[PDB]
């Protein structure tokens, strides 16, 4: 807790993956210059990793309807977690989930202490007490896959969690997504 | 002696404003005009409000504006009758009318949704100008199977045009494709549509893009089909893994796969290669002579697989055309009626086989050699011949000219024009030679009126009256004014927004000549303004400069549009197009819808005086009895070919 | 399953002391062989395949390996896909290739295989292995639908300690025993014990020398070596039943207690000398007592 | 005693610039209760890499935390000051 790395402690996750979002109605009611409103908006943008493209409609009745081009934004980061879960799993059956740890730096390899975190609703190598680690090498440009297999305890919405932290540097992930269980 | 002429769209619209031309033809001083709507028949009065005159001042033309109420009036249509009374004189039309109200359109937040996932939709309420109205919409949400699950009934009214709602998802229902079905409350007929998918999915970390390098296959073409595989993360990043990939031939809405075609390649620095080869194509069917394969289609399934195993990605190219030329030539631009001995201009369409219009490509007519002119970046080229005066129908058969292609390879295709039949076989003619590019707003445009005719009545002649059709309403109607001995008299045209996506222009003078007989010559001509917004929208970045954003952070995003406009916006995951990205809003799909609801059905012209103004959304009807072949039909003459 | 079978042998090699061999078989359930087909692997942490091995198969035909996955270093190798350009529906295809474990570790998670056509992903087949697990599975506890994991584990003890850690909030029962039966199955081994007096009375009406039947994992069996007629005694929670008043079960876990009693007439034995008085001066510090609160 | 060398300056000033800073991180992190969750995410893997870097006495580590620090501290002000 004093090594050349973040801890768990301090990871903060990302859970926040809407599959849209901005569904929102803003107004030209600034001052026209060269026959042109602007507005400036204030978004903040969701944790997903991915390119969000937004499109907007304008209505006026001088002028009428008018779809905007798409307009792409892509919010990425040189090191990151992918949690793949599936749509649902059967509560009782053991699956394997894959943590798959993307390194977009140009020319090095990461160590990382990447981690299942405990869930009681899920019967995984960690406790309560013992944590589920391994330590782990990523070449650079390039993807590292780390199975944790599980097994569902209780039907309903039940979340996994992983967490990952880079040695030497101060970069750390962390993704909390939910799946389905549904009993047999 | 004086001619009154009237002058209107051929088929008027309820609750919206519509307008038609008053002309005093040869009479003198101030004439008072007045103008009343009928119902069909009898008498109803349904619109008699407004009276105008028309001064010398400004050459006897008239404005009409009114707007037809819905009150309490099927399959048999219903229609109007206008009646204008100049002075005492009373010229009367009966024309056709449509319930109609404007358009509709459906915007969903995603293209797919999973069971228990809510669906934000808004309605987009508009009239035939595209401009924002207020109605009462009734919307459904049909089920796969067709049933209706869900109905409300909104106003738009002081909602500037823009209905928000949601739908929220059942957790069980069926999967399959749904439907989200909106008409006007005082039009049920005309419904309108949106789909989505409701399906069980994870989103896919990245997208996958099949493509044939031609746009098509060539039956002789020893390599077969080649195609480049290629992936990468939304995350604007490369892909590494392997991936399957499949053909199969397309007959109809038939589907036949090639399970010898399965190849599986390598996808290596977000790339891959593979290739169907004629021979696997054609025992796969069965090798008939080649020539058979001709007309159907081709398609690829292709299906990535990360190294990680973690995710999978399917994606296909569907109907790539199986052709023996690489272009299809197409005169449905071009009109069907000519001039003899004036220069015709024509509008060939030439398209790759897939329906793209083909940039940069020669063309030419069967007769002359030496004449050329390529194809502007709409897949447009204008070829203009000296007609002869022969009272002969015109066959024109144009013919691709690309060198690299042999003459087998070339495309051709043949249209018949026939002569203008104008009045008592007089030989008098009017042409309005356009110089045809790209149009834009602001741009300004000639439209050269040329005079064919014995000079002897020549001087009689004193003024061109044009007019404007525009999303099938008169968007202006105005006088060319001439001076004897001329014969080509040239009208600046602005060209202003207004006239997107295209506009029609039918030009007519009249006349008394010959033997005491009263005349009507014209011409119309059919125009398209190079589409975009009317107004303006644009969303691009806050920040001038920086580096990507991070997960969750601040972002500064910037719109710019026109003044006092509403924006309705929406963010998606890229990730949900991999999954489906049909059904999706466009501008260019609302251009879509406007075009095909015009009214006018030709390129330009008319087979008479009275087709030209039939042709064009119009209907010409004079105190001396000349009106056009009244219109019946509310859509266009069912394709005949 | 169904459209596929899976049979996932992990085996020890003969002739290092931990490097074995992994061995998978599958069939296609159908009339013809199944077209191009993925077998999604990954090692056990510690593991990674031998990639002399590893190769020869990839040489082979109806089988390759991306060249990409070839190239890494063994040690970088914890997943790996091993595509088929066909399985029979006839008999099982079957192949194999050592594993080295590089890396020591306690624990160690079992790794899995899985099946299925490149057309269709839901019809899939996934087997797992793992060196001690029977089936790769993992330790749970279930009856009739309600499950509960059952992977946790089983200086002095001094007559302070067992003052301590007894009278905790949880704790809602303190018994002596005497292992009376022990039936023996596939999961879990029952151990019937006497209730040999209620050292802490509580949610579990029990009026003594009534018998309570307590279950641990096939796993710990070994560790725990209660045997019949013996005497042992303990305290465990009040979350470790199981089913409801009064047919219960009792759970022996982690925060579960166990030591034993040694037998009487192994009280005069001169090494059980202190501990049969302090034992001694634990149930007797009870009783009377029972708690500091 | 005297004055110190090149390097014995330096460090030391940056040690103290930097050490400026940890001492008022707790008032940030604290500040973070109140702002999206991207804030608390962040200030938390930057406070470390100070008190790492502050203890490990090397420069570069000291000043680029130095900076990481510093720009998220400005990232609050200019969040709390949207909100009065
Ligand atoms: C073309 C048409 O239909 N009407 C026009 C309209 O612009 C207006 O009534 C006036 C100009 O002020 O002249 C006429």
């Amino acid at each position: 807790l004093d090594e050349d790395i973040i801890a768990e402690e301090n990871i903060v996750s990302r859970s926040e993956f809407p599959e849209s979002w901005l569904w929102n109605v803003e107004d030209l009611k600034e001052p026209p210059k060269n026959g042109i409103s602007t507005k400036l908006m204030n978004i903040f943008l969701k944790d997903s990793i991915t390119t969000w493209e937004i499109l907007a409609v304008s209505m006026s009745d001088k002028k009428g309807i008018c779809v905007a081009d798409p307009f792409e934004v892509t919010v990425m980061q040189d090191f990151f977690i992918d949690l793949r879960l599936p749509y649902s799993v059967v509560r009782n059956e053991q699956v394997e989930i894959r943590a798959v740890l993307y390194n977009y730096r140009q020319n090095q390899e990461l160590k990382v202490r990447v981690e299942l975190l405990h869930n009681p609703a899920f019967c995984s190598l960690a406790t309560t007490k013992r944590r589920h680690q391994q330590t782990v090498t990523i070449p650079p440009k390039s993807s590292l896959s780390v199975p944790y297999v599980i097994v569902p305890l209780k039907t309903g919405l039940q979340e996994v969690e992983v967490k990952a932290a880079v040695y030497h540097h101060f970069i750390s992930d962390g993704v909390r997504k939910s799946l389905k269980v549904v009993p047999e | 002696s004086p001619m009154y002429s009237i002058i209107t769209p051929n088929i008027l619209r309820l609750e919206s404003e519509e307008t038609m031309v008053l002309e005093a033809h040869d009479a003198q001083g101030d004439v008072p005009v007045t103008v009343t709507v009928h119902d069909f028949p009898g008498k109803k009065l349904v619109l008699s409000s407004e009276k105008t005159v028309l001064t010398p001042a400004t050459n006897h033309m008239g404005n009409v504006t009114f707007t037809i109420p819905a009150n309490r009036e099927k399959g048999r249509n219903k229609f109007v009758t206008v009646q204008a009374t100049f002075g005492t004189q009373v010229v009367e039309k009966v024309v056709l009318v449509s319930l109609q109200s404007g358009y509709l359109f459906i915007q969903t937040d995603k293209t797919i949704y999973t069971p228990g996932s809510t669906v934000l939709y808004r309605i987009f309420t508009v009239n035939h100008k595209l401009l924002p109205v207020g109605r009462t919409v009734m919307v459904n949400i049909e089920n796969p199977e067709g049933i209706p699950v869900k109905q409300d009934s909104l106003s738009s009214q002081n909602q500037l045009g823009v209905l928000p709602l949601s739908w929220d998802i059942p957790e069980l229902v069926n999967m399959g494709q749904w439907k989200i079905r909106a008409y006007y409350e005082n039009s049920p007929q005309q419904v309108f549509s949106t789909e989505f998918e409701v399906k069980e999915y994870v989103l896919p970390s990245f997208e996958v893009i099949v493509e044939p390098t031609e746009k098509f296959y060539y039956i002789y073409n020893e390599k077969g089909l080649e195609v480049t595989i290629t992936a990468r993360f939304l995350y604007g990043k490369k892909v590494e893994g392997t991936a399957f990939v499949i053909f199969g031939i397309q007959d109809g809405e038939q589907r036949i796969s090639l399970p010898e075609s399965l190849k599986r390649i390598p996808i290596e620095d977000g790339s891959g290669e593979v290739v169907l080869s004629r021979k696997v194509l054609l025992d796969g069917v069965q090798n008939p002579r080649a020539e058979d394969l001709v007309g159907k289609s081709l398609y690829v399934s292709a299906t990535v697989i990360l190294h990680s195993g973690s995710d999978m990605v399917q994606a296909e190219r569907s109907g790539i055309p199986i052709v023996t030329s690489p272009y299809q030539i197409h005169f449905t631009k071009t009109p069907k009626y000519f001039k003899p001995g004036m220069p015709f201009d024509l509008m060939v369409f030439v398209t790759n086989p897939d329906g793209s219009p083909a940039y940069r490509v020669p063309v030419a007519v069967q007769g002359e050699d030496t004449v050329q002119s390529l194809t502007q970046g709409d897949g447009v080229a204008k070829l203009s011949i000296n007609t002869h005066p022969s009272q002969k129908p015109l066959s024109i058969t144009v013919r691709t000219k690309k060198q690299e292609l042999s003459e087998a390879e070339q495309a051709t295709r043949t249209m018949q024009a026939l002569p203008y039949s104008t009045v008592g076989n007089s030989n008098n003619y009017l042409h309005l030679s356009v110089l045809r590019t790209e149009l834009r707003p602001g741009e300004t445009l000639n439209v050269n009126f040329l005079l064919r005719m014995d000079r002897a009545h020549e001087a009689k002649i004193r003024y061109y009256t044009y007019l404007i059709m525009n999303k099938g309403r008169l968007l202006k109607a105005g006088r060319q004014v001439r001076e004897p001995g001329q014969d080509l008299v040239v009208l600046p045209l602005s060209i202003t927004t207004d006239f997107i996506p295209s506009f029609r222009l039918v030009a007519y003078y009249t006349l008394i000549g010959a033997s005491g007989q009263r005349e009507v010559v014209a011409d119309s001509v059919w125009v398209d303004v190079k589409d975009s917004c009317v107004g303006s929208l644009v969303v691009k970045s806050g920040q001038s400069e920086d580096r990507q954003p991070v997960p969750g952070q601040q972002m500064t995003l910037k719109i710019e549009g026109d003044h006092g406009a509403r924006v309705v916006l929406v963010a998606v995951d890229k990730g949900v197009f991999v999954l489906n990205k049909k059904n999706k809003l466009t501008q260019s799909k609302i251009w879509d819808v406007v075009e095909k609801a015009d009214i006018g059905c030709t390129p330009g012209s008319g087979k008479d005086y009275a087709g030209v103004f039939s042709d064009a959304g119009l209907t010409f009807t004079s105190s001396s009895g000349q009106q056009t072949a009244q219109r019946a039909e509310l859509q266009c003459p069912q394709p005949a070919a | 399953c169904n459209k596929f079978d899976l049979k996932v042998t992990i085996k020890p090699a003969p002739e290092a002391k931990n490097t074995m061999i992994l061995e998978i078989c599958t069939r296609y359930r159908g009339d013809q062989d199944a077209t191009m087909s993925i077998l999604d692997i990954s090692m056990m942490t510690g593991f990674a395949p031998d990639t002399d091995d590893l190769k020869q198969l990839a040489n082979g035909v109806d089988r390759y390996i991306s060249k990409y996955e070839l190239d890494k270093a063994f040690s970088d190798r914890n997943t790996l896909i091993i595509y088929l350009d066909k399985v029979s529906h006839s008999e099982d295809d079957c192949l194999a290739f050592k594993v080295h474990q590089y890396f020591n570790v306690e624990l160690i998670q079992p790794g899995a295989v899985k099946v299925y056509a490149y057309y269709n992903l839901e019809e899939s087949c996934t087997r797992f292995y793992h060196p001690e697990k029977e089936d790769g599975k993992l330790n749970k506890l279930c009856r009739d639908e309600l499950c509960r994991c059952a992977e946790e584990n089983c200086d002095k003890v001094t007559l302070e300690e067992r003052l301590d850690k007894a009278c905790e909030p949880g704790v809602d029962y303190v018994y002596k025993t005497r292992l009376v039966k022990v039936q023996l199955s596939n999961d879990f081994d029952e151990y019937i014990m006497a209730i040999e007096q209620t050292i802490k009375s509580g949610s579990d009406e029990v009026q003594v020398g009534q018998q309570r039947t307590f279950i641990s994992p096939i796993k710990c069996r070994e560790a725990l070596k209660l045997e019949e007629k013996k005497h042992y005694l303990m305290w465990g929670l009040s979350s470790d039943f199981w089913g409801e008043k009064p047919n219960l079960s009792y759970i022996i876990g982690k925060d579960t207690w166990v030591e034993h009693w040694p037998e009487e007439d192994e009280c005069q034995d001169e090494e059980n000398q202190k501990q049969c008085q302090d034992l001694g001066a634990f149930t007797e510090s009870m009783v009377v007592f029972g708690c500091p609160n | 005693t005297s004055l110190p060398t090149s390097n014995e300056y330096q460090n030391e000033k940056l040690a103290n610039e930097l050490k400026s800073l940890l001492d008022e991180l707790n008032v940030n992190e604290l500040a973070t209760g109140s702002l999206n969750t991207y804030y608390k995410r962040t200030i938390k893997i930057s406070g470390q890499k100070a008190m790492y870097a502050l203890k490990s006495k090397d420069f570069k580590k000291m000043s680029e935390a130095k900076y990481q620090l510093q720009k998220i501290y400005n990232e609050i002000d200019e969040a709390l000051k949207s909100k009065y």
